[PDB]
């Protein structure tokens, strides 16, 4: 993509544009010899609100070195809580001790 | 009289699972697990490559 | 926005009666435990995808030691495939499935 | 006739949570980690005498399994794999063997299939020669049944 | 701490007129793999035929 | 004089298939007797026998 | 190559063979993620002076 500055900054007050940010976590650390590069890469447009909200699972490999690789998700006790089907046809959670 | 339902046998969800595999690893080799329990395992493990 | 409605103007009107489709009966003693006290006799032959019909059954290492813990919660407790069924009396055959 | 386990041994339940996959002299040794004290062991070779049960054996990867069986070998680490119900045979030395179980197979055939396996004679196999050249290498053995 | 026992029936009623079969059968149902209504409509159908 | 390992099988000429019980390995196992509806079998299962 | 070992161990006495060591150090460190392979490579000889 590359939303270009010109329009983020002066396009109609409707359009939508779909910028889209990288998600660098399952990057590959560059040949611990090999010679550097040299260009920073960067970004100047940075979404303003927590975005990622759909994500529910992040980063599913395995780190060799500290077991729970940097920041990964991993599904909340719901997406997987299937309690029962009340009588009046209202699905409800598996209860808590007697709730 | 009244002709408002219609069957069907595998419904579907207004929600889903969409994930995007980091082709870098996952092989494609889509796992063989069991046949009994490919079935039931079947694609959630497919799908979480 | 007008999407919005219309995703829910589509579910204002979709009306639709599932009829226990295709179902198998995995033979029991032919499926790891695990995924056993998570069964119920029958199931149906068209599952769809579920993080938690994936526990000590994922390399991922982290993730499993969760969810295989996660489901060690008192309340959460994962399910599949006939839960109830109440049948017709008069006619003693079996009416609606709770799957 | 199933061979005992020696003093050394060490019971552990097999499990998921044991083999993870850790790094040690570049490559991705599958470390195996030993409950007992924390240690994880990359190379196959010099683990450190343990007795492992198996019971699941439904989740195993077609290659942590298989480095727990190679570590078998190396370190002779018994590894029961309580979960298989085989038909033996015990047939006579004369014509021994042909349906060949691989160890690749032992360990990831599903739950059900009931594999014929088939257990040697020996008795019955007269004395070699008194001049018979002599057998350099020996022979090797691996599967054993766990009941009479 | 137990010893969890078949009680063969028969060693607690003295009127055998009734008992029958034995310790035998816990043997052999503990062996089946617990089936559904659906699946022995399967078995007798096919044992009859 | 030489018969090395002698077994009490259980003698396919009473048990022939006809009735299904293919013996032959020591164990009885008949066939599709109790599958499991809705697939198909398992070549060479377990619960045969 | 790969002296075979059939004669390391059992060739005439003088023979000159000429094995060869690898020199591991600008050796690649494996991707961080991916998963692991599973066979130990070994060496069954070692030059017995430096």
């Amino acid at each position: 993509q590359h939303v270009d500055a010109e329009s983020i900054m002066t396009a109609p007050k409707g359009k939508l544009f779909h910028l889209q940010f990288m998600d660098g976590l399952l990057r590959p650390e560059p040949s611990a010899f090999d010679p550097p590069a040299s260009g920073e890469d960067m970004r100047l447009i940075y979404p303003l609100q927590p975005i990622s909200v759909a994500r529910s699972m992040r980063a599913i490999v395995n780190h060799n070195e500290v077991d729970r690789p940097r920041g990964a998700v991993a599904p909340s006790s719901y997406e997987m809580d299937t309690g029962t089907l009340s009588r009046n046809g209202d699905l409800l959670y598996s209860p808590v001790a007697n709730g | 009289l009244s002709d408002d339902f219609k069957q069907i046998s595998d419904p579907k969800g207004y929600l889903t699972y969409s994930v995007k595999y980091e082709d870098q690893f996952t092989k494609k080799d889509k796992l063989r697990a069991s046949e009994a329990d490919d079935r039931i395992v079947g694609p959630t493990v497919n799908l979480f490559k | 926005v007008s999407g919005l409605l219309m995703v829910l103007f589509k579910v204002m009107t979709d009306n639709r009666l599932v009829i226990v489709g295709e179902t198998t009966t995995p033979m029991s003693n032919t499926l790891s435990t695990v995924v056993n006290n998570v069964l119920r006799t029958t199931y149906h032959n068209n599952v769809g995808v579920n993080p938690a019909l994936l526990r000590d059954f994922t390399q991922v290492n982290w993730l499993n030691r969760d969810i295989t813990n996660m489901l060690q919660q008192a309340g959460t407790k994962y399910g599949l495939g006939l839960t109830e069924t109440r049948l017709d009396y008069v006619r003693l055959v079996k009416t609606i499935v709770g799957h | 006739f199933v061979p005992d386990v020696p003093e050394g041994y060490v019971a552990v339940q097999y499990a998921h949570r044991l083999f993870s996959s850790s790094l040690a002299n570049k490559r991705n040794r599958v470390t195996y980690t030993h409950p007992p004290t924390g240690m994880a062991y990359p190379s196959p070779t010099g683990r450190p005498h343990v007795h492992m049960t198996i019971n699941e054996r439904a989740g195993m990867s077609k290659l942590v399994a298989d480095n727990i069986i190679a570590s078998v070998i190396k370190s002779n680490w018994v590894v029961d794999i309580l979960d298989i119900e085989y038909t033996a045979e015990v047939m006579t030395p004369s014509e021994g063997y042909t349906q060949h179980v691989d160890a690749e197979s032992i360990m990831t055939a599903p739950k059900g299939k009931l594999f014929h396996l088939q257990f040697m004679d020996g008795l019955l196999r007269p004395e070699p020669s008194a001049f018979d050249p002599p057998a350099s290498g020996e022979d090797m053995r691996l599967i054993y049944p766990l009941q009479p | 701490r137990y010893h969890e026992s078949v009680l063969e029936i028969a060693d607690i009623f003295d009127q055998a007129d009734f008992i029958q079969t034995s310790d035998a059968v816990r043997q052999l149902r503990a062996l089946m793999p617990t089936l559904s209504t659906s699946q022995i409509r399967h078995a007798i159908e096919r044992i009859a035929q | 004089y030489g018969a090395a390992v002698v077994n009490i099988d259980l003698n396919r000429d009473f048990f022939d298939t006809a009735t299904g019980i293919d013996l032959t390995k020591g164990i009885p196992l008949v066939q599709d007797l109790l599958v499991p509806i809705g697939v198909t079998a398992g070549a060479e299962q377990s619960a045969e026998y």
